[PDB]
RNA sequence: GAAAUUGUUGAAAGGGAAGGGCAUUUGAUCAGACA
RNA sequence: GGAAUACUGCCAGCUGGGACUGAGGACUGCGACGUAAGUCAAGGAUGCUGGCAUAAUGGUUAUAUGCCGCCCGUCUUGAAA
RNA sequence: AGAACUGGCGAUGCGGGAUGAACCGAACGUAGAGUUAAGGUGCCGGAAUACACGCUCAUCAGACACCACAAAAGGUGUUAG
RNA sequence: GCCCUGAAAAUGGAUGGCGCUCAAGCGUGUUACCUAUACUCUACCGUCAGGGUUGAUAUGAUGCCCUGACGAGUAGGCAGGCGUGGAGGUCAGUGACGAAGCCUAGACCGUAAGGUCGGGUCGAACGGCCUCUAGUGCAGAUCUUGGUGGUAGUAGCAAAUA
RNA sequence: UUUGCUCCACACAAUAUAGAUGGAUACGAAUAAGGCGUCCUUGUGGCGUCGCUGAACCAUAGCAGGCUAGCAACGGUGCACUUGGCGGAAAGGCCUUGGGUGCUUGCUGGCGAAUUGCAAUGUCAUUUUGCGUGGGGAUAAAUCAUUUGUAUACGACUUAGA
């Protein structure tokens, strides 16, 4: 269960790779605006990669919701988790990557007690 | 082709390819190299995937060695499991 | 509607038949063209022989073994006319062309199969009377194809056998026509007549 | 398009120095009212210096055939401006209505003398009252007694791509 | 026999646009040069010639009957 | 084009031809025409069938000959086999010859 | 009987396309026996199946079906435009589809 | 103990490029939820 | 002499078929039908039902197919090379 | 060739002209549906081997721009005047 | 008017190709039909503009709500952000039950800069937020230093008798 | 070769779709002409009739087609046999003899069908390979190495060797 929302539509599901990120290892896939005066990518020719522009902005009513319908919140300890006690249908706590296993089981205990959804409960747990 | 215009060539190759492709796929599926169904008891959907953990429990249950468990990680898993068993011991 | 359409080539115009067949193939239909040597082209014989020689000039200058290949048989002239009407350099075009078979004469098993005509490519219904035309077998023989006499011989043989077949079938349909006319006045026959049958 | 025949009646705008100016009428063939009325103004420009802004249209009325089911021999009188000068022509058109005869003549001018609808001037169209007065053999060949002709080599239009019979050009 | 080369009918872009330039130049030169009827026409094969002739000859009176009071 | 319709061989073939059918004659069991000589045993019904087929359908008859290469000074023992076309006489006469 | 068919045979012709741009979201289906656009108005709304087989025995069956519907006519020769929930692969240009009689207006 | 680069294994493609865009087939893989 | 029909135009005439969309989220408005309470198609979709409940939909991914697809950058805007 | 003005390109994609600085079309966020422009509808290729009136047969037709050139003429080709 | 001739060489090729001849050519008429990032309608994004909002039993007034129109872009202008080393403050932040780093067709958020999580590896430190500061972000410069390929098991190892 | 290989009778694994789902349903020739039926004096004959499309023709009813009772005909049709003839263009098909067993919707009866829950292709071919299931038939070569020189840069070629 989550706070009600419409369908989560993503106007561009594919990642915006950089122009020649495939041709060269030295060119990363991190997006970069092509600044060349004769860049067919910048001039927006037919048959080239799409570039980010504000038209692809997600719906404001849905912009930060995960597929479960929650906005993700990073928690590192029980104290951080309890800030979502009154916001349980609008937020789901995600446990930070560096929280140790014992502190993670403490977090899961408190989260289940408060009913807060935890995004990655499987975590470092190898019971 | 241009020498044998009355034989299908592309279509014959595509039929042969689809036959050999799913014969190979079925051979792989019967040997069980493919992962089981999501509803299977042997599947790991929704649960963490770890080469090290799988090898540790395969050595405890008692080969493939491209997937190898280091003695370092084996000791770490044993220590973590001791902690987890102590936690279940304080639970019960 | 048929699974394979065996088109009789005789009396058909090369381009118009080629276009019809090409659109049939691209639509998923299997076409066989038989008697490619009695297929027709518009224009006098000399004009089409000249156009073929114009095609026959073309050859890779540095290595003639990789130039245009000038296939002489009427099936291959029709096939060339048809391959230009299909994007044959793709997998779709190659797949569609492999739904086509073209032959000189009528070899088995199609001699025992029904042959159709494409009226929108039939010279009779298309090409205005009095206008000259070219029969493809003459053109192929004139520009190199060396099996016209063979196909003529085998076609004469096939016509003899098929004439025997048709004589038998006409005898049998005479018998069946007599039978259906002898039952043509019964109660059930009149009932079928009331229903347009 | 498919033609209609109009009368278009106009006059110059009245003045203190002239009330009720002369009324001028032309029979005009056009697809619709607007083309016909412009046609009127163009011809009235050429005939004498009457500007469209200086005059008006007092009427416009479609003219129909008195007997639109009686085949007539039409004698049509045409001047035009194609392709290198100006000409007179006279064409016989055996036809039923004046508008059909005019449309046939416009098609003939487009076909042979390569002239557009704006290049063709219909001067007079007349039903030849007497068949002895027809002058063109291509029309006078249908006037003969007990006329019969076959339609040899019938081509049957086929709605099917394939046929299972060799077609026949009979009757 | 030995059919010769046939000229291409595939026009070039360069040739075609050059023709456009030539045609525009020809229009302008024709206007510059240009800056430096004998038929009423009642046709001799129209059948009703005499009738329309007589009708319009009767209409030559109006051009001189009325103009003077 | 022309097409080989059928081929009928003699009952007994020498070693010189049989050598032509092996790359490794000395190693072989020399089984060259062992299942084919039997077609002459059953009163030659298959042999007669293919000869009648040649008579019925063939428009060109070619005989198969070979050289008695042992008669030459050559060291080669593998004889040379060829098709020689028969001219003259009708098809039936060619086959009977 | 020996005929059990409740569908009209069709053919997948091409996507909706220009000379140099196609559009996979709309597909062109040629229905057998339909030769004019006014004949094709019958089949608008009917469900189309592209029934194709595979090798995995997925969900109790080795035969897979793509579902779609007839949306409008196309041209003057009886071609109709159809849209599927998953657009038909381009390898099926020339593949037989099935146009069922439901939903009915008869 | 990165990348370039390489070996082996598994999968796959390949009829004189490779790569990239949109869409979908197919194969492999994979996340989430309880009137 | 009497019509009819075509053509054009109009109807705040009736009635079917198909497709896409369902934004918004108590009420407030203008209306309509009503004898009235009320009801309504009137300031944006609801009702009833079935199947599955997982790799089925979906994503990632390898590909295959259809169509598109200078090779980036600099400098030259003129072959714009 | 000079002057004067106005448009186009520069900085600019997209549809069409097979192709493309100078042509035709076209108010560039992300999509869906409909309708179109210019160009087209035998096949390649989405779309009538549509209807209709004529003309034309070219022993290398034409599909093409045209007060453009070769272009003024030559022809027992055909058609209308 | 259409047709033919009305000159023009040199690799084999071009109405774009096939091909077309009562056309699939030419002139014209009538329609139907195909199709753009254009037009109409709707949704979503952003900008701009016009209204409304201290009302508290409610939070954030550069916030919220309603309404409409718009959206190309080099130089350049303005604005909002993402990332990195070090500093002041704070979370009595994370960490040997594993910090950082690295690898990963495993996941999620963002239009994007990027951010988050899972697994493997690792073994001792490192983050969020408010600020401060700068040796702060690379695809190029025949860039610098280092490393590594194809070429390629290729050229070659043939002068001076063996 | 634990009898490898091949050809015959079943049970299922793996199945495969450039795209099965009633039937590719056979004169030739002409098109300013022909098809069919009939007759004689057998013709380029006479007479009649037909097209103007296959919108045809054949099939077509049954649990995806069950279990049974009869009537009427002796027809049609399936299957495995078998008789003879024809087909070499790529014949791999066509026709025919006889018995055997089914079916028959040509006609009349009796019982079953449900719940797949209002649709989801709702799977109905063969396509083959094979672990096997029980009866048959079959008992070689090629290459390297050696050699030859009719050949040869090396491969290759041409010979010889139980």
């Amino acid at each position: 269960a989550s706070l009600p929302h419409p369908k989560i539509v993503k106007k561009h599901t594919k990642k915006f790779k950089r122009h020649h990120s495939d041709r060269y290892h030295r060119v990363a896939e991190n997006w970069r605006k092509q600044k060349g005066i004769d860049s067919v990518v910048r001039r927006r020719f037919r048959g080239n990669i799409s570039q980010p522009k504000i038209g692809y902005g997600s719906n404001k009513k849905t912009k930060f919701l995960s597929p479960s319908g929650h906005k993700t919140f990073l928690v590192a300890n029980v104290k951080d988790l309890e800030t979502l006690t009154m916001h349980t249908k609008t937020y789901a706590a995600e446990i930070a990557h560096n929280i140790s296993a014992k502190n993670r089981v403490v977090i899961l205990a408190r989260a289940k007690a408060l009913g807060i959804k935890v995004t990655n409960p499987k975590g470092r747990l190898a019971l | 082709s241009k020498n044998s215009i009355n034989r299908p060539k592309l279509t014959s190759n595509l039929h042969h390819k689809v036959h050999s492709l799913n014969k190979k796929r079925a051979q792989r599926e019967r040997a069980g190299l493919l992962k089981p169904a999501r509803s299977s008891v042997n599947s790991k959907s929704g649960e963490i995937k770890s080469v090290a953990l799988d090898l540790y429990f395969q050595n405890k249950k008692n080969s493939i060695t491209t997937r190898t468990l280091s003695k370092k990680r084996a000791k770490k898993i044993e220590r973590n499991l001791k902690y987890a068993t102590q936690r279940k011991l304080l639970v019960d | 509607v048929e699974p394979v359409v065996v088109i009789d080539g005789k009396g058909h115009l090369v381009g118009r038949l080629a276009s019809v067949v090409a659109k049939q193939l691209l639509n998923g239909q299997k076409i066989v063209v038989v008697r490619a040597e009695e297929l027709n082209i518009s224009g006098e014989f000399f004009r089409n022989k000249l156009k073929y020689h114009d095609f026959l000039r073309k050859a890779t200058a540095f290595n003639k073994t990789r130039g245009p290949f000038h296939f002489r048989a009427p099936s291959r002239i029709f096939y060339k006319a048809l391959r230009g009407m299909v994007s044959h350099k793709t997998a779709r075009g190659k797949a569609a062309l492999e739904r086509l078979k073209v032959f000189e004469g009528i070899p088995p098993p199609y001699d025992k199969k029904k042959r159709v005509v494409v009226p929108q490519a039939l010279r009779v219904l298309r090409l205005k009377p009095g206008r000259k035309y070219t029969t493809l077998g003459k053109l192929s023989t004139s520009v190199g194809w060396k099996y016209e006499d063979v196909v003529a011989k085998l076609e004469a043989k096939r016509k003899v056998s098929s004439a025997e077949y048709y004589a038998k079938k006409r005898a049998f349909t005479k018998k069946v026509a007599s039978a259906n006319a002898t039952a043509a006045e019964s109660d059930v026959a009149k009932q079928l007549a009331a229903l347009g049958y | 398009a498919h033609f209609k025949e109009y009368q278009v009646i106009g006059r110059r705008l009245p003045t203190e120095s002239v009330p009720e100016p002369k009324l001028f009428r032309m029979r005009i063939f056009a697809s619709n009212e607007v083309i016909a009325k412009s046609r009127y103004w163009y011809f009235l420009q050429k005939l004498h210096k009457v500007k469209k802004a200086s005059g008006e249209i007092v009427s416009i009325n479609q003219i129909n055939e008195a007997h639109p089911t009686k085949v007539k021999n039409f004698g049509v009188w045409v001047r035009y401006d194609s392709r290198s000068g100006t000409h007179n022509m006279y064409k016989e058109i055996r036809d039923v209505s004046r508008v059909a005869a005019v449309e046939t003549l416009y098609q003939d001018m487009a076909a042979r003398h390569r002239a557009r609808f704006r290049s063709i001037h219909i001067l007079k169209v007349a039903e030849i009252e007497k068949t002895a007065d027809v002058k063109r053999q291509y029309v006078k060949q249908f006037l003969t007694k007990d006329l019969k002709f076959p339609l040899p080599h019938r081509v049957q239009k086929s709605t099917k791509t394939f046929s299972y019979k060799r077609p026949s050009t009979f009757y | 026999m030995r059919v010769r080369k046939r000229q291409s009918r595939r026009t070039s872009t360069k040739l075609k646009e050059g023709i456009k330039k030539k045609a525009s130049a020809h229009r302008k030169k024709e206007k510059k040069m240009a800056k430096k009827k004998k038929d009423p026409g009642i046709p001799s094969n129209f059948p009703y010639k005499a009738k329309i002739l007589e009708e319009i000859e009767a209409k030559k009176m109006k051009d001189l009957e009325e103009r003077e009071l | 084009g022309l097409r080989s319709l059928t081929t009928v061989w003699a009952e007994h073939l020498s070693d010189e031809v049989k050598r032509r059918f092996y790359k490794n004659w000395y190693k072989s069991k020399k089984k060259a025409f062992t299942k084919y000589s039997a077609k002459y045993a059953q009163d030659g019904a298959g042999i007669e069938r293919e000869l009648a087929r040649i008579k019925k359908y063939a428009s060109v008859v070619r005989v198969l000959v070979h050289t008695q290469i042992r008669k030459t000074p050559l060291a080669q023992k593998k004889a040379h086999l060829a098709e020689i076309q028969l001219n003259g006489g009708s098809i039936s006469e060619k086959v009977d010859w | 009987a020996e005929s059990h068919r409740l569908y009209v045979k069709g053919k997948h012709l091409s996507y909706q396309r220009s000379k140099r741009v196609n559009n996979p979201n709309v597909s062109l289906i040629k229905i057998e026996g339909v030769a004019t656009p006014q004949d094709a108005q019958f089949y608008l709304g009917k469900r189309i199946a592209y029934v194709y087989r595979a090798s995995k025995e997925v969900r109790g069956s080795k035969i897979r079906v793509m579902w779609g519907k007839v949306t409008r006519t196309h041209g003057n020769s009886g071609v109709v435009r159809a849209t599927f929930r998953n657009n038909l692969p381009a390898k099926t240009f020339g593949a037989s589809v099935r146009i069922f009689l439901y939903p009915s207006n008869i």
